[PDB]
RNA sequence: CGCGACCUCAGAUCAGACGUGGCGACCCGCUGAAUUUAAGCAUAUUAGUCAGCGGAGGAAAAGAAACUAACCAGGAUUCCCUCAGUAACGGCGAGUGAACAGGGAAGAGCCCAGCGCCGAAUCCCCGCCCCGCGGCGGGGCGCGGGAAAUGUGGCGUACGGAAGACCCACUCCCCGGCGCCGGGGGGCCCAAGUCCUUCUGAUCGAGGCCCAGCCCGUGGACGGUGUGAGGCCGGUAGCGGCCCCCGGCGCGCCGGGCCCGGGUCUUCCCGGAGUCGGGUUGCUUGGGAAUGCAGCCCAAAGCGGGUGGUAAACUCCAUCUAAGGCUAAAUACCGGCACGAGACCGAUAGUCAACAAGUACCGUAAGGGAAAGUUGAAAAGAACUUUGAAGAGAGAGUUCAAGAGGGCGUGAAACCGUUAAGAGGUAAACGGGUGGGGUCCGCGCAGUCCGCCCGGAGGAUUCAACCCGGCGGCGCGGUCCGGCCGUGCCGGCGGGGCGGAUCUCCCGCUCCCGUCGGCGGGGGACCGCCCCCCGGCCGGCGACCGGCCGCCGCCGGGCGCAUU
RNA sequence: ACGGACCAAGGAGUCUAACACGUGCGCGAGUCGGGGGCUACGAAAGCCGCCGUGGCGCAAUGAAGGUGAAGGCCGGCGGCGCGCCGCCGGCCGAGGUGGGAUCCCGAGGCCUUCCAGUCCGCCGAGGGCGCACCACCGGCCCGUCUCGCCCGCCGCGCCGG
RNA sequence: UGGAAUGCGAGUGCCUAGUGGGCCACUUUUGGUAAGCAGAACUGGCGCUGCGGGAUGAACCGAACGCCGGGUUAAGGCGCC
RNA sequence: GCCGUCGCUGGCAGUCGGCAGAGCGAGAAAGAGAGUGGCGCGGACGCUACGCCGCGACGAGUAGGAGGGCCGCUGCGGUGAGCCUUGAAGCCUAGGGCGCGGGCCCGGGUGGAGCCGCCGCAGGUGCAGAUCUUGGUGGUAGUAGCAAAUAUUCAAACGAGAACUUUGAAGGCCGAAGUGGAGAAGGGUUCCAUGUGAACAGCAGUUGAACAUGGGUCAGUCGGUCCUGAGAGAUGGGCGAG
RNA sequence: CGACUCUUAGCGGUGGAUCACUCGGCUCGUGCGUCGAUGAAGAACGCAGCUAGCUGCGAGAAUUAAUGUGAAUUGCAGGACACAUUGAUCAUCGACACUUCGAACGCACUUGCGGCCCCGGGUUCCUCCCGGGGCUACGCCUGUCUGAGCGUCGCU
């Protein structure tokens, strides 16, 4: 019943909400089984980057945060063909693609097609045989160089 | 301090595994230590007690120098019997008194074959930590 | 468990069979058959609002506040008069905070350790540690906290070079690392004064980790120290002042007693 | 009539395989209430929930847009935070109630049919030969059998693809065997007191263990042992030792398969139908002129179709490409195997179940379902004598204790026997007030203690004052020297860090002709703050001191030898 | 009138969510890392800052389209006829009345042998600045109504102010 | 000359439980033959409240209560209890 | 007189000492003011300021509210150089005391291994009731009762023991629709021998269907086994989310 | 007097509270994440020198083999020409074994009836009797064999 002055309250409380009630005593333990998971795979693809592949910028949709970029799915075909680039050879050397992405202008189209070309000059390729270098393989003396990379590649900022 | 977390120092699951021991692991936890001299010889310190051993017991009722022979290794019940570790029944019969091993000290060790493997193994394992610290 | 008191088919046998109406238990041939089950007054029934596992047991503390509550914990610790209070035998500590030098953090063997806190006279903590070591009242003994002993000195590091092995087997002893500092270590049992010993290394990062008043913090995003809301506590100097002493009434310290009431008729 | 092909369909204890049932915490597909709330109740809610049925796996399902949007656009699925108790639904009452965008966990993409072209280039089974053979495989040979033109394999799938031409560039990628080289399971081990006195039934207890501080300590977790144990035992610590097995990752040989790619032109090809959509019905949803699903009827198209959250026509836009398929991870887990912990319970508690417990026992059955832990350190569990038919006793003996005697730790209350004391016809009990008697207590029974003073007897590490040494307090030392030092102020060619929505020769990529501009990346100047260095004023040293001098006080040592 | 023969042990306002107000602490026009991540007790604690996405607060109002929180004075010009409106440049400026803790000034006044006149204090009629808060009157923003005259322009409008 | 007497420090704001069966007496009073009946007004009570008196008693009369000593009273009493 | 509450939003930092000078309760504003000229070495207590001190008034209480508990219970962080086999918890006590009280301390006894104070934290935290739960025990009470179906007696034996067992002799009953001799269903070892006389057999027992230790059920022909009855029930088929 | 009754206390009973203990619960977290026609889950019945239950096991029955271990198991007894490379005991567990029912499978559920093949003993090759061993369930896929059709055809 009502008291004098007061907010009406609704709460869901009218099914088996205890039956379904999920608590999060599990959090830390998730937490470290994660990290854990995150160091046997950086370990495990070293010295390629343990972030990932390299995304590319996209502006956020509806009016609220268009003002703003962030990482994209991966790059398009648009941008990849634009920078030379095979795009069954891109996942290969840590690049992202995406298929569906559409390039709608040129100034967007333009800032992936920079930020691939940039990946590319920043990229050290280990040859497929170590003993018998190729073509566009980096030299022996960059690949003594060639160290992990932490975070986000290239990261994107507005 | 304890680091390892597959070990338990749970009070009761600690009880569980010493009271429900089987019996060749009762024998591990039924050692006894080295008379001075037969520490020093071997570089030994405690024997898993054994039939035909000669000890003194050190602590109890029964305490002294009188050394006597080990004549049956009650693993069951955790105790050792041994000559003259006795008393009277109501009837005037004798029956052994049974120590626990880790009362007593192992002042002749019954030796064969196996005997000796163990006590090589210890002492060699006990040598290379000695060469840890140095 | 949720099904404790609940395992049953008991049911009320309705009132005029002259018993109270609880629900009973069902059947016949053994003792539980008409019994009393599920009500909290019953024995082998469900207890009055079993507890659940989601209490809440966990509490929020503002960074602000934690931080604050470091700081008192750090100030505190350098005053004789609060470590004294603590229970800490620093009576003979050359000085109040204790710095030793970087080399105590790059020790291997406990010897090295209790032969310094010897040489430091912080070995009288210690020892009363070891005098303070007996058995815990109460079930605790059969829950795995048989042994308790009262918190020693702590030792603050700024690098583990064998520092934590070092002293880790000295009883009563707490090793932290300066840039991780914990309240609930600082301020055992909740009460500030705990007898702390800086390396110079951790010594010389408490600016930086908390900042100065001049200086902000460098290894906290921002974070500066708490403010004083009374800058001299030397209550006795403010009140003998001449200033405060020239604006006084002077005392009225005689005492007017009840007068018994003698009838002048 | 007969023989023979195919088609459709039968029988085999035909050769070789496969499914069945269980568990079910988590998962998927169905079916599906009513208690209950609405202060009645019928819609609603309960609730797509319980109960019922089916099917799985270590996860399942989902999943690479017939999506979201309307932005300068995003870009598979799943999970978390938020959106949000919100848009919406609702006897618009009670109540119910998502999504997009945003930030994170994780991250992976792909394959057919069709359209085509390749002499079916494809597959299964049988027998023989070589390797391997406890995951039955690889290669060679068979005018060996069969499936398959009612369509197998290669290329290829909406991100387009194919073929021909010109350029450009290509040698490692895998399959079956064979040999060599650097996480997991199991076993065995690795520090130090049983030192000296001592309490005890027994002790792990207490005291001690030279300067230094018994000894080890990367081990002072825990358990056992006649208390209470780092050092007696097991263990504990340790990028500790050794020994077996499985695995993984690399390096070589034999026999195999593949004869592989990119750019630009030219010509070609390109899609899932009783499905979509529409009507109506029932369920369902927040989805409201109908979110999803299903029955019945109608029933497509190919610049078509779907969607664009208010029915409909006309018209532009935007956006995907349905009616075929596969796909790890992040996520779930009250069942299982194996572990670790706890501000939990402590035998009427905690599981029903600490124990011969889903047992005894009840019911025809579906089902229902307890009670019940503890001698002692050690059985040393009471020989022997005696009364009795015996149960039971009296002695005796063990034990520290039977004042622990086999349902025995302690041993409460109710209730009972007996001993002692007191009392007794208005049931007993009770409050206030005294009195008498008891049990004990004062461990009473010639009664306190202290300061100063007076006087008698004595007796001494003998007083004051002086000297030497040490220590301390204070000093406006009217203004002593030295110091650190101001969350103080001034002067700096001062040597630097932090921040700035204050300005500004070098470089990466790009538009334009080798030139000239824009983005992004760097100096430098400037300002605010801070730290460090030097000079000047005042300034603290009471959260922060040294040396001299002075005063005072205290102590140690001399001397004072006695009207003190 | 109902429960209560007696004794032991057990036995009943709890926990989760939401909200309101009060109190305490922290920071403060902000504040909060709760989700994520980094680096025995510890599943703790510490850090993030281009992890503050986001929540709440900083803006209201209307069904909505939408709009969205002080003025006056001086000089010149323009239109009407000293005043009014439209337009241009310089000055001041977030209202006022009543009460109002506290604070401020100070007529006069606080003695010693007696006169003068000083330094520090202290009481004080009267007069001031007036906190919070309240009452009242103005003003400003959004919806609606009534009246009425103007100003703008790339779109001269069933436009906008 | 704070413009009658008397007495007294006032104002104000949040949050808030229990209650929401009442009953009785003087006076007034409706229905009823009346009722220890039903229904109203005012005030005071009982409820929630002991205490002296009415022998006894929810309400009558006196008087309201911390634990005490002395004194004196109220309403009521003073043959004996 | 004493206890508490309320009020005075009362007083005390002035313990200002030989670097000294003791006061500010008093009817009636504001300075125990500052100046310039005309021998001994001594002096109680206080002040956990959340403390201490003074003065005045008052004190009913259900429903209900609030405050304080150096009231009590269990566990956690600190602390008590805490207590304890020279004796912990628990329990008993015509022992001595403290507090308004919730309660607590000490003495004695029993007991045999652990416990408590203070500062904080937490709660499954306080019982006279609920025809409360489970367990134990009373009075009733040596009481109701051991009364349906005619009935016992004598002698001996064993035996500690005999109304009840056994043998003998009497007297009786069921009276072939039986209190007789056999089976089906059900029981499941109750059957038989020997032993015990603890528990059970509502008195007893030398006895028993109890207990204990050992035995015992023999088939071509007696039944089952086979047939089909009322019926139940696969496959084919049909339905069915299953 | 004294019975009887009441109160208090000592001692003794009845009773099993309290306290201390805890090889049990409960809650959280972690790793793995594994049944079955090659017969699962479950059930029945057996197995020990003395053994009822619990426990373990399956006619090889409180276990065999093997490996590790290294002198017991133990309530009593006993010691196989048991016990130190002639290995007690325990642990491990990869070899072997695993009665009846049960999806449960020759048909039925009474230890009831078969059928097919092989083998062994009866007698004396066949029969016949006895005993043992192996097969004999439903659905379903690939292939095989044998067939059916006034199904569609071709040649006769
Ligand atoms: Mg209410
Ligand atoms: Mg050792
Ligand atoms: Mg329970
Ligand atoms: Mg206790
Ligand atoms: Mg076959
Ligand atoms: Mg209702
Ligand atoms: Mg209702
Ligand atoms: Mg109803
Ligand atoms: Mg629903
Ligand atoms: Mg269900
Ligand atoms: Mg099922
Ligand atoms: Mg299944
Ligand atoms: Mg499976
Ligand atoms: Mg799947
Ligand atoms: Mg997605
Ligand atoms: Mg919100
Ligand atoms: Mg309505
Ligand atoms: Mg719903
Ligand atoms: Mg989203
Ligand atoms: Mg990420
Ligand atoms: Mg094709
Ligand atoms: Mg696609
Ligand atoms: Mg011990
Ligand atoms: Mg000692
Ligand atoms: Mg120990
Ligand atoms: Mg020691
Ligand atoms: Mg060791
Ligand atoms: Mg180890
Ligand atoms: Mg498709
Ligand atoms: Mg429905
Ligand atoms: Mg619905
Ligand atoms: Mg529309
Ligand atoms: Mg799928
Ligand atoms: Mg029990
Ligand atoms: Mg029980
Ligand atoms: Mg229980
Ligand atoms: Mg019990
Ligand atoms: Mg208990
Ligand atoms: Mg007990
Ligand atoms: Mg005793
Ligand atoms: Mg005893
Ligand atoms: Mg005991
Ligand atoms: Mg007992
Ligand atoms: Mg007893
Ligand atoms: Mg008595
Ligand atoms: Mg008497
Ligand atoms: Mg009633
Ligand atoms: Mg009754
Ligand atoms: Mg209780
Ligand atoms: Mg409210
Ligand atoms: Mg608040
Ligand atoms: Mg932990
Ligand atoms: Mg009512
Ligand atoms: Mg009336
Ligand atoms: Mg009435
Ligand atoms: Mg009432
Ligand atoms: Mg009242
Ligand atoms: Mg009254
Ligand atoms: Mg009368
Ligand atoms: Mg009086
Ligand atoms: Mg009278
Ligand atoms: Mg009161
Ligand atoms: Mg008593
Ligand atoms: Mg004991
Ligand atoms: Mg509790
Ligand atoms: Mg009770
Ligand atoms: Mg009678
Ligand atoms: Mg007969
Ligand atoms: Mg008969
Ligand atoms: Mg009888
Ligand atoms: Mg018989
Ligand atoms: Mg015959
Ligand atoms: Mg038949
Ligand atoms: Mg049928
Ligand atoms: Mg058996
Ligand atoms: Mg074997
Ligand atoms: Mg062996
Ligand atoms: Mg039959």
């Amino acid at each position: 019943a009502p008291s004098r002055n007061g907010m009406i309250l609704k709460p869901h409380f009218h099914k088996d909400w205890q039956r379904r009630v999920a608590t999060w005593f599990n959090q830390p333990a998730r937490k470290i089984r994660r990290r854990k998971a995150r160091q046997a795979r950086a370990r495990r693809i070293a010295p390629r980057p343990a972030a990932g592949p390299i995304r590319p910028i996209v502006r956020c949709p509806t009016v609220r945060y268009h003002t703003k970029v962030r990482a994209g799915r991966g790059f398009s075909l648009e941008e990849l063909r634009v920078a030379g680039i095979h795009k069954k050879v891109a996942r290969t050397i840590g690049i992202s693609v995406d298929p569906r992405r559409r390039n709608k202008s040129t100034e967007s189209l333009q800032a992936n097609v920079q930020r691939l070309k940039e990946y590319r000059s920043k990229l050290v390729l280990f040859p497929r045989k170590p003993s018998a270098p190729k073509k566009g393989d980096s030299s022996a003396e960059e690949l003594k160089l060639a160290t992990q990379l932490t975070g986000p590649v290239m990261p994107i900022r507005n | 301090m304890k680091f390892n977390p597959f070990v338990t120092s749970d009070r009761s699951k600690n009880r569980k595994r010493h009271f429900n021991a089987p019996s060749h692991i009762r024998r591990k936890i039924m050692s006894s230590p080295l008379s001075k001299e037969l520490r020093q010889k071997y570089n030994v310190r405690s024997m898993p007690i054994r039939k035909d051993d000669e000890v003194q017991v050190v602590r109890g009722h029964y305490k002294g120098q009188q050394i006597g022979k080990v004549v049956q290794v009650y693993r069951k019940k955790y105790v050792i019997y041994i000559e003259r570790v006795q008393r009277e029944k109501a009837n005037g019969t004798t029956v052994h008194v049974g120590i626990h091993p880790s009362k007593v000290v192992i002042t002749r060790l019954k030796l064969d074959k196996d005997r000796k493997k163990i006590l090589e193994r210890k002492a060699k394992s006990r040598q290379v930590g000695k060469e840890k610290g140095k | 468990s949720e099904l404790a008191g609940h395992q049953t088919s008991a049911e009320s046998w309705g009132t005029g069979r002259a018993v109270a109406r609880i629900p009973r238990v069902r059947g016949g041939g053994t003792h539980r058959s008409g019994q009393g089950a599920f009500g909290n007054m019953c024995r082998g029934g469900r207890m009055f609002a079993p507890t659940k596992t989601w209490r809440r047991w966990h509490r929020r503390v503002n960074t602000t506040q934690k931080r604050y509550a470091i700081c008192s914990a750090l100030a505190a610790s350098a005053l004789p008069a609060l470590v004294m209070s603590k229970g800490h035998r620093i009576e003979e500590v050359p000085e109040l905070p204790l710095v030793v030098e970087d080399k105590v953090e790059g020790y291997k063997k406990t010897k090295e350790a209790v032969l310094l806190l010897k040489k430091l006279k912080a070995w009288n903590d210690i020892k009363k540690v070891y005098a303070s070591q007996r058995m815990r009242a109460g079930k605790g003994k059969m829950r795995n906290r048989r042994r308790i002993q009262r918190r020693g000195p702590c030792v603050i590091y700024n690098e583990d070079n064998g520092i934590v092995k070092a002293f880790r087997n000295i009883p009563g002893i707490t090793l932290l690392n300066v840039t991780k500092l914990n309240i609930l270590k600082l301020a055992p049992g909740g009460h500030v004064g705990r007898f702390c010993i800086w390396t110079e290394s951790a010594f010389r990062k408490l600016d930086d980790l908390y900042g100065t008043w001049r200086k902000a913090a460098s290894l906290k995003s921002n974070y500066n120290l708490p403010m004083h809301k009374m800058l001299n506590t030397d209550l006795s100097r403010i009140l003998k002042s001449p200033e405060i002493q020239r604006a006084l009434r002077a005392p009225r310290k005689k005492i007017h007693r009840r007068v018994l009431k003698k009838n002048p008729l």
